[PDB]
RNA sequence: GUCUACGGCCAUACCACCCUGAACGCGCCCGAUCUCGUCUGAUCUCGGAAGCUAAGCAGGGUCGGGCCUGGUUAGUACUUGGAUGGGAGACCGCCUGGGAAUACCGGGUGCUGUAGGCU
RNA sequence: GCUCAGGGAGGACAGAAACCUCCCGUGGAGCAGAAGGGCAAAAGCUCGCUUGAUCUUGAUUUUCAGUACGAAUACAGACCGU
């Protein structure tokens, strides 16, 4: 039986990177988290105030509360069969915004603009996407010169 | 021999500190407590008053910090007192007070807050604080960045706080550092604080030296004799300089002068040319070797 | 010929006496360094316990006295009457700070007091140049170049030429 | 071009020597009557403007050490899935896809806001 | 406010080791204790002052039946420190 002991098997999890100990750089501090925003979690060793438990490290989850020093945030997390989603409070250093939540807010600008413009002249503007379709025929022009005869190579010992 | 300390290893593992520490100016510990804002206020910027006192002069900016990097809403320096009838006295406790009052009356000139909040016209020399009225725009509530200035009961950085509050700002402050405060008896003196602001602490050292002998009067108060600044027009003059700040606060600049277009500093030598420098050094060592032998 | 900003002045004159007793033997080592200078010296304390001499943890040992400036040539010139205007080629360090001392205090000019006594002393001048200052201030500190550093070859010629002294190997 | 005040990213920015600084900055500097602190106006606080680019700082320099980013190592090591494949075992062949790191050889050597100037 | 483990070259008796200096130094020290993390104008050395180690209703994390204790996180209201 292993131990219970909140920071167990975090020997390399809450560490710092090589040539990155020391002072907390200051931009980290000064970016406004709003309610709703989607966010991803990653403990930091430098500040022992405000950590999440080792299980939520790695995950992702939207915000529901803002105060002086923290944010309250909703994640999912398994357990045996079922999925309990749950409210955990964390200090700001152990957090970034979520970064596949702004490739959607700039294609929605491209999708809104080209169904109001391109309508008054007369063309249908396909905004839906399709996964890589199967390629079609093409010519391959030799230019006087030719291909190469790759015979394979005979064994030799090398030690 | 001794081991060498700084060998290949040493550098491989090195972590340099931030730039502004290597240079040696910013103190991050305090900055971090100073610059930032409590999340449940969002953007609603925090405000400071920077003060610095250079060798020959004084500087007074005001700022709030953005992520891209902090922004100076307004600056009134101590090299512009040449334009308010002040020929000398540009580094001193008395001229920390004018460069603090220039900043306040210039910032209240820039947002439509001229008539609201006057502060003080008479220099009394005691604890003062700015209220907020009904049905009018409110007061400024910034803080004091002190830099790396040992903060002791007598220091010109505090001269610049008291300059801005008497103009019309609501900065939180204390009289435990303002000159005159007897730290032994524990009461705050009024008219020893007033003697240092107008500039009669510099007046004692003209009559003390000249009555003793004419030797140390020469190197010390030399540009005082040069511009005609006697001890009689010492308090006659520093009551004139606090009226032109109130009358004419707004800033006026020079035009951008025409460019000759010439090179002073050296450009970075080229890949080719650095290679040009290592087939002539190698070759000319080996010709003079056959010349020597 | 030379620039006027390199004038190798004297910075400080460190003076101390080492005794090894706690009582009336230590207080009389501060009276000898107060009849010459004119400023009271501070008593120091220890690092650890090695009974072979016998100075317990934080039991008092030595007493020191720095003075600079106008009082950096009146005391130092008295000590060179007792050292007869000479040093050895193993008294200089490898920055450029020259070390010497004397056996007793009376011939420096101080009169013998019956109860205080006589105590040997341990001189140390510290050379410099306007701008070693830099490396000590709070605000914007730096180092001090290499053409500005003193060597073991600019503390020698400064001594033998002005005072008409002598220095000998071994 | 360049520099000051306050910065964001934190070595393409650090370290060792060496060659250049014109105007305005910024500094070494000279004081200790008052404010403030020292065994010592050295530092810390305060007043000034006789002296010089020697230094801190800036630009450049170096078959320089590091740091950052390519090429070799290499489709070599490892691998998901697979067949009633070989072999006494150890372990190793092919099937279907994912693919690492030195040594050795290249080149680069800080960008960039907010606000006052100077050529 | 101040910077260490340790290293070199100097100095009266003083020596391997008493204490004074100048230069080199990414922490090789230190932070009550097992061991891992974390920290250099400090979380470490030294002074100054003090007692948020005070009273009080809820949310949450951890072990989990998503019950108890134990211990932990993020707020609100007193009166206080510096």
């Amino acid at each position: 039986t292993n131990t219970k002991g909140k920071r167990r098997g975090t020997r390399y999890m809450f560490s710092r990177p090589f040539r990155k100990h020391g002072v907390v750089p200051l931009a980290t501090y000064m970016r406004i988290y709003k309610k709703g925003d989607i966010v991803d979690i990653k403990g930091m060793g430098t500040v022992q105030k405000g950590m999440p438990h080792k299980c939520y490290h790695g995950k992702t989850g939207r915000v529901y509360n803002v105060t002086q020093h923290a944010v309250g945030i909703v994640v999912n997390k398994q357990v045996k069969g079922k999925i309990l989603a749950k409210r955990i409070n964390v200090r700001i250093e152990h957090i970034k915004h979520s970064k596949s939540r702004d490739s959607f807010l700039k294609r929605v600008k491209e999708n809104d603009q080209k169904k109001k413009e391109a309508k008054e002249k007369g063309t249908w503007v396909q905004l839906k996407r399709q996964p890589a379709p199967p390629r079609e025929a093409h010519f391959v022009r030799t230019n006087g010169k030719e291909p190469e005869l790759l015979e394979p190579i005979p064994y030799e010992f090398m030690a | 021999f001794v081991k060498v300390v700084k060998n290949k290893a040493y550098f491989k593992r090195y972590q340099v500190k931030f730039r502004r520490r290597r240079e040696g100016k910013t103190d991050y510990y305090a900055r971090k407590r100073l610059v930032i804002q409590d999340k449940n206020k969002y953007n609603t910027p925090k405000y400071r008053m920077i003060v610095r006192v250079t060798n020959r002069d004084i500087i007074c900016q005001i700022a709030y910090a953005r992520i891209e990097g902090d922004m100076i809403v307004c600056a009134a320096y101590a090299h512009e007192l040449p334009k308010y009838g002040v020929k000398v006295g540009l580094t001193n406790y008395a001229a920390a007070y004018c460069t603090g009052l220039l900043l306040a009356r210039r910032l209240l000139n820039r947002f439509g807050m001229d008539k609201i909040y006057e502060g003080q016209v008479e220099v009394t020399g005691d604890e003062y604080n700015v209220e907020s009225i009904d049905g009018q725009p409110g007061a400024f509530t910034c803080y004091l960045d002190a830099g790396l200035a040992r903060t002791t009961t007598g220091n010109k950085v505090f001269g610049a706080l008291k300059g801005a509050v008497d103009g019309g700002l609501s900065i939180p402050h204390s009289t435990k550092r303002f000159p005159g405060y007897d730290s032994e008896s524990k009461e705050f003196n009024a008219e020893v604080h007033r003697k240092h602001i107008m500039g009669q602490n510099v007046a004692d050292y003209m009559r003390y030296l000249m009555e003793e002998d004419e030797d140390a009067y020469k190197k010390q108060f030399s540009q005082y004799i040069k511009n005609n600044v006697t001890p009689d027009m010492m308090e006659e003059m520093y009551k004139k300089a606090h009226a032109a700040i109130r009358e004419n606060p707004v800033y006026e600049k020079k035009p951008k002068r025409e460019v000759k277009k010439k090179r002073w500093n050296r450009p970075k030598m080229s890949l080719a040319q650095k290679k040009d420098r290592v087939a002539q050094k190698k070759a000319s060592f080996l010709r003079a070797q056959e010349r020597a032998a | 010929k030379e620039n006027p900003m390199r004038e190798l002045r004297i910075r400080k004159l460190c003076l101390n006496i080492c005794v090894g007793e706690s009582g009336d033997r230590l207080t009389r080592a501060a009276k000898v360094l107060e009849q010459l200078t004119g400023q009271t010296p501070v008593f120091s304390k220890a690092r650890y316990t090695v009974r072979s001499f016998g100075i317990r943890r934080n039991e008092k040992i030595a007493v020191h006295c720095t003075v600079r400036g106008a009082k950096a040539e009146e005391i130092l010139e008295k000590g060179l009457k007792v050292r007869e205007y000479e040093l050895r080629k193993n008294n200089f360090s490898d920055t450029g700070n020259f070390g010497f001392g004397i056996q007793e205090h009376i011939d420096l000019g101080i009169k013998y007091d019956p109860s205080i006594g006589i105590y040997g002393l341990d001189f140390y001048v510290v050379l410099g140049r306007p701008g070693f200052s830099i490396a000590d201030k709070k605000r914007r500190t730096g180092c001090i170049g290499a053409k500005h550093r003193i060597s073991k070859e600019e503390a020698m010629r400064w001594f033998q030429q002005k005072y008409d002294g002598i220095i000998l190997p071994g």
